[PDB]
RNA sequence: GUCUACGGCCAUACCUAGGCGAAAACACCAGUUCCCGUCCGAUCACUGCAGUUAAGCGUCUGAGGGCCUCGUUAGUACUAUGGUUGGAGACAACAUGGGAAUCCGGGGUGCUGUAGGC
RNA sequence: UGACAUUGUCAGGUGGGGAGUUUGGCUGGGGCGGCACAUCUGUUAAAAGAUAACGCAGGUGUCCUAAGGGGGACUCAUCGAGAAUCUCGAGUAGAAUAAAAGGGUAAAAGUCCCCUUGAUUUUGAUUUUCAGUGUGAAUACAAACCAUGAAAGUGUGGCCUAUCGAUCCUUUGUUCCCUCGAAAUUUGAGGACAGAGGUGCCAGAAAAGUUACCACAGGGAUAACUGGCUUCAGCCAAGACGUUGCAUUCUUCGAUGUCGGCUCUUCCUAUCAUACCGAAUUCGGUAAGCGU
RNA sequence: CGAAACCACAGCCUGGGGAACGGGCCAGGCAAAAUCAGCGGGGAAAGAAGACCCUGUUGAGCUUGACUCUAGUUUGACAUU
RNA sequence: UCUGCCCAGUGCUCGAAUGUCAAAGUGAAGAAAUUCAACCAAGCGCGGGUAAACGGCAAG
RNA sequence: GUAGAGAUUCUGACGUGCAAAUCGAUCUUCAAAUUUGGGUAUAGGGGCGAAAGACUAAUCGAACCAUCUAGUAGCUGGUUCCUGCCGAAGUUUCCCUCAGGAUAGCAGAAACUCAGAUCAGUUUUAUGAGGUAAAGCGAAUGAUUAGAGGUACCUAUUCUCAAACUUUAAAUAUGUAAGACGCCCUUGUCGCUUAAUUGGACGUGGGCCAUCGAAUGAGAGUUUCUAGUGGGCCAUUUUUGGUAAGCAGAACUGGCGAUGCGGGAUGAACCGAACGUGAGGUUAAGGUGCCGGAAUGUACGCUCAUCAGACACCAGAAAAGGUGUUAGUUCGAACUAGCCCUGAAAAUGGAUGGCGCUUAAGCGUACUACCCAUACCUCACCGUCUGGGUUA
RNA sequence: UGAAAGUGAAUGCAGGUGGGAACGCCCUGGCGUGCACCAUCGACCGACCCGGAAGUUUGUCAAUGGAAGGGUUUGAGU
């Protein structure tokens, strides 16, 4: 699927509350923080004697994920996201149909 | 597994009852212009029959 | 096995009339539906949008909301062993008035008509249809139409 | 599968109409399956007895079972009173063709009736009516058949196809 | 009655060959300054009426193709209910009800609403 | 020998020597297959709806910044005619419309062109599968903000019918937001709200074998094993050709002793021999008495 | 002198139907006390909650490259120093 | 009386790229919890040997 | 080769034995890796093993004892008095679910309201909807027969078909309406809507007023809590997979399961009929020679069978035949129809239920009389429910 | 009522409409009146989405504060 880097939509802003030119982005998963309230509860309970404690997932089927769009608001910077459907191939911006 | 022979049976044991028909239906379901104005028209109607009551 | 989908099994009953295909007839848009109108859904496969389910085809049912371009219709759905009121929105491409009771107003109007003549002369008015009565005793005359008698015909073979 | 009878017009098939009046019919009584295995093996068997007997040129048998429903093989759905044969003839050869299907029904599973037809030939006028049309002109024969007038066309559509009709 | 504009049902209105059309209207038509668009004013856009009914258009004819109705098919095919009915079965008949389709033949070839023009 | 090593605690690795667990479900018994496990079209299906099989013919886990939205102009598949590809006649769609199939479509939903981001934000209300729970898909509105068009109007993704995901955790967006409870500041964390990461066994456990040494609770709801049921001769004339006849899982798994031989008895005739006739050592009829 | 196993009740056949091989049901053949010695056709004779097969979100012995760990073992670091 | 060929795989065994890396320590940033960067043994990766090792006929 | 030590064969005896491993005969070994007493050590995920998962006190693929422990159980078995009233389900959805649960339905108690209403497994009148049976191919599409014409075609024909083909299109099932929440007039409100009190929606105040707007019949509806069930099976008709099946899988209705009773000789669902205790009468299905209650009835026929025929489901049979016979149809002949016979061919003795039956006690048709169910009718009594009375 | 900090239920006779128990009244019905109950239309309280008036002191411009009004959404509310 092909998605241009900018399009202009609603940008639900406190001081917009109108359509505006939003830079597009693939939004991407930020790293993982060992000091998350899961991760603290799930290290101590690994800790010690009784070897692994909680489901470890190996059962993997599918092979997409959906693609989540965050949008710069170029005036006052809001973001906001958008998710589109699963797309094997995705690119940003890319040349146009001709 | 799955048949079909008793269920009508089942059924009518205790009839094909019909919900229970009211005078007002709710003013949801419909539209929201036309509800809001139904209040406004309504109140203004309650108003008038009240004024004229104390008049006469 | 089945497929549980929308438009499954409606091959038949979407399908437009033969020789009445194309453009769809500009009068369906100039009618008015309000609220208690009895309307007959027939779905017209050209409009996709504002369709029913395939079992809302041929029921007639309420009209109880009326939108921009589509009317609610009130339909009584036999679920299990009870009633179920369903609320669609239908486009009015999909619906049409309900000839019945057209006809019961038209005879509203003319039995409340004949009671107000049978006032003005004083006699009481028959208003109740009645089932049709057994034959009344008629007398049949035979002048140039003398009966004919017939007989069983033989067996012929004629393929 | 390839259905086992291919030929269904046998012996004078390029006859006319006027000259094979009589038409007699092997018409299944029972509703059944035949075979196509059977409807050529009776087949054969027709055509070798009429030649044998009547000749070549002195018949006209036309199969009128086409097996087309399929059970590896094509069977011939038939129903009460349809026809299975149906033979073309003289009026001298009537024995003739009688016994002939009459051997064949022996080839037939269940019960197969012969019946003499009323209507002209392979027509489907009467032999009365057809006599009168022939005089008066409106039927005239095209190959193993013959083309009837009709009320409706062009008058000169039907005029220059049809010279020595005498309209009334 | 005829014509135009806007329509309703959307072939009794369609397709085809031929013969007519007085008035007005309509159309064909002349031109490319401009508004406007194309390879090309041929289409579309704009200005006008010098000729024309050749066509469009209206109408008539054809046992025309088609279409729409009425009858024939036909109480036929089929089907709901019934029998300790028939028949080895296939299937069939009967009793009480409902009841088509093609072929074929007769008739028909648009009606009509509002606003106007002749 | 010697401040190494040996011991002590922790950190890597190794560790079937040993420990505890597991080793899907459906299924004409199970196993091997396949997915009928989530799903769409035409059928099975018997003219409302609903309706099964490891029934049948096919699909789906995608693709697309246009193949989405609006407006304008145009007509397609073919066939005939004739010029060193374009030209006009016909042309009811016989072409195209992303992908399976059906439905839908002609001054369009088709092919080009122009402008576009309604594929946006926030509600509730409906429809379908349904318990009228969830999920998914869809319909008609409403409050904003816009695209487009002269305008009416149309647009909340794909002309319609499929293309998908809870709790917990994690992660992102959002608020001049709430809490860290003796009082503050700054980090950090915990919330509310809207998404995503993923559970295809698709209402979503973290899971290799083997037993002929085997063990339990059961099962005739379920196999082997026994019972039942089910699968040569006569017609036609050239004896060919035809034609008509003679798996299932119901019982038993708190047990019906499982092949052959030996022994012994009896019945059937579809006759090997014997008896009796009949047809040219060869073939039939009556015939199961006796033998084999 | 003196047990036991077993025992619903029982004890002649043929056919029918029936959970599809009846001692009982239905229709027949029939039918005379009390017994002794043999006998192995039947009682689908006894013995035992099938030991084969399958089911169970029941086990177990064995295995390995299953899942999660472990004695031991190798190495590091600190302490003893 | 003979015990053939094969180190490809797996197993075992003795040498190396600097490829890895935990705990400690080291270096910087912070007001700190800490965050980055470098380094680290063994085990493995890489190279040699070995079949009267498991085995196969890399070898046929 | 004996004592001693073993334990091959008879698969001998015995096999509720002398014996929870013995007895007989035969057989292996018998101067050493020999046989053995006592002392002594090794103990249960351990010992010990010239290796059989052997042995470890009749216990060994993990001994024995007591505990935790009344371990757990979607599995098996049992679950104790009477009568009265009501009375099921094997189906939907989800589940590592398929021998089980949750869920909706069925079902029971307890209530509450409503009322000539608000309704119906029905018809009628009015009006919708559908693409199955049939029908069609000289209509599209698809398959197929045959000539003739006009030049592999084209034209008019013609033979024959369709589950995924179709112009057309039933029967049966199917949605709604058939009014007082009605009708007519007047009139008010609104921020919606319109060019506009114009509409729209809800109203006001009046007026017509149970023949109040089809037939028939019934009183009606809603809440609450909970049990059992979540293996079904058979028949009619329609039908799918299958060579077939007392086969597998569905659709509508009725039955069985849960249900006796009369008839089918007998049988869970076939036919009749559904059941409190009795008396009388009359019937259903089926029957009246005897068994067996009831005509060895009436009328007209057919049939002779060397193993006839005898009543639906049903206990099974075919093509084709006959110097069988009784009739019919058409030109002596060919036929067409009934009955009988042939085709027809198994195993304990044996089944129209048995006996028997032949101008039937067989078969077809008509006609009376008769027999009897727990069914119907009148009556008595028992119980339940329902309604009307009861301060003397 | 909200996750919390926190806020915290009368325009009215504690409100209209329809059906209603019981009673009254009038000549079978009619008129008044409406308990309990459900259909329903609105008001109030809280959360959510807006909206920023007083007041408070502390940064006055700001800080803090949150009334009026708007939703026709939400709660196991009045």
């Amino acid at each position: 699927v092909n998605i241009p880097k900018t399009r202009k939509t609603y940008c639900p802003g406190k001081n917009c509350r109108k359509h505006t030119v939003h830079r597009v982005t693939q939004y991407k998963k930020g790293p993982d923080s060992k000091l998350a309230q899961g991760k603290r509860r799930y290290d101590r309970k690994q800790s010690g004697f009784g070897g692994q404690t909680k489901p470890v997932f190996h059962k993997k089927a599918k092979v997409t994920k959906k693609v989540v769009l965050r949008l710069e608001c170029v005036s006052c910077k809001y973001k906001n996201q958008l998710v589109l459907k699963r797309c094997k191939h995705f690119e940003l911006g890319g040349e146009k149909k001709t | 597994n799955h048949t079909n022979h008793n269920q009508n049976k089942k059924a009518h044991r205790n009839g094909i009852k019909r919900p229970q028909k009211h005078r007002y239906d709710s003013l949801k379901y419909r539209d929201a212009k036309f509800r809001r104005n139904q209040k406004f028209a309504n109140r203004g109607t309650v108003e008038a029959i009240r004024q004229a009551k104390a008049s006469a | 096995p089945h497929s549980y989908g929308i438009r499954a099994r409606t091959r038949y009953t979407f399908q437009r009339g033969f020789r009445e295909h194309g453009q769809i007839r500009l009068s369906t848009y100039l009618k008015t539906y309000k609220v208690g109108d009895i309307v007959d859904i027939k779905v017209n496969g050209a409009v996709q949008k504002g369709m029913p389910h395939k079992y809302y085809h041929g029921k007639t049912g309420v009209v109880y909301n009326v939108t921009q371009s589509s009317v609610g219709v009130l339909i009584y759905k036999v679920v299990g062993n009870r009633y179920m009121e369903k609320r669609v929105n239908v486009r009015i491409e999909h619906v049409k008035h309900s000839k019945c009771r057209q006809d019961f107003l038209d005879r509203v109007k003319a039995n409340e008509a004949k009671r107000k003549e049978a006032k003005a002369q004083g006699k009481t008015v028959q208003l109740r249809r009645q089932p049709a009565p057994p034959a009344k005793a008629h007398f049949v005359s035979t002048e140039n139409n003398e009966p004919v008698t017939l007989h069983p015909v033989a067996y012929d073979t004629t393929i | 599968p390839d259905s086992k009878i291919r030929i269904f017009d046998l012996g004078r098939k390029r006859a006319g109409v006027d000259e094979f009046p009589l038409c007699i019919h092997l018409v299944s009584n029972e509703y059944e399956q035949i075979t196509s295995e059977a409807l050529e093996a009776a087949r054969i068997c027709a055509n070798k007895y009429l030649v044998k007997i009547g000749g070549k040129d002195s018949f006209h048998l036309r199969v009128r079972a086409h097996p087309f429903h399929v059970v590896n093989g094509l069977v011939a759905r038939v129903n009460i009173g349809q026809i299975l044969m149906s033979v073309r003839t003289k009026d001298s050869s009537r024995a003739t063709a009688i016994e002939a299907l009459r051997r064949c029904q022996y080839k037939f599973p269940g019960q197969q009736r012969i019946i003499v037809s009323k209507k002209w030939g392979f027509s489907q006028y009467a032999r009365d009516e057809y006599i009168e049309k022939r005089s008066r002109g409106e039927i005239i024969p095209d190959g193993c058949y013959a083309k009837f007038l009709n009320k409706r066309g062009s008058l000169q559509e039907k005029l220059d196809l049809f010279p020595e009709a005498s309209f009334n």
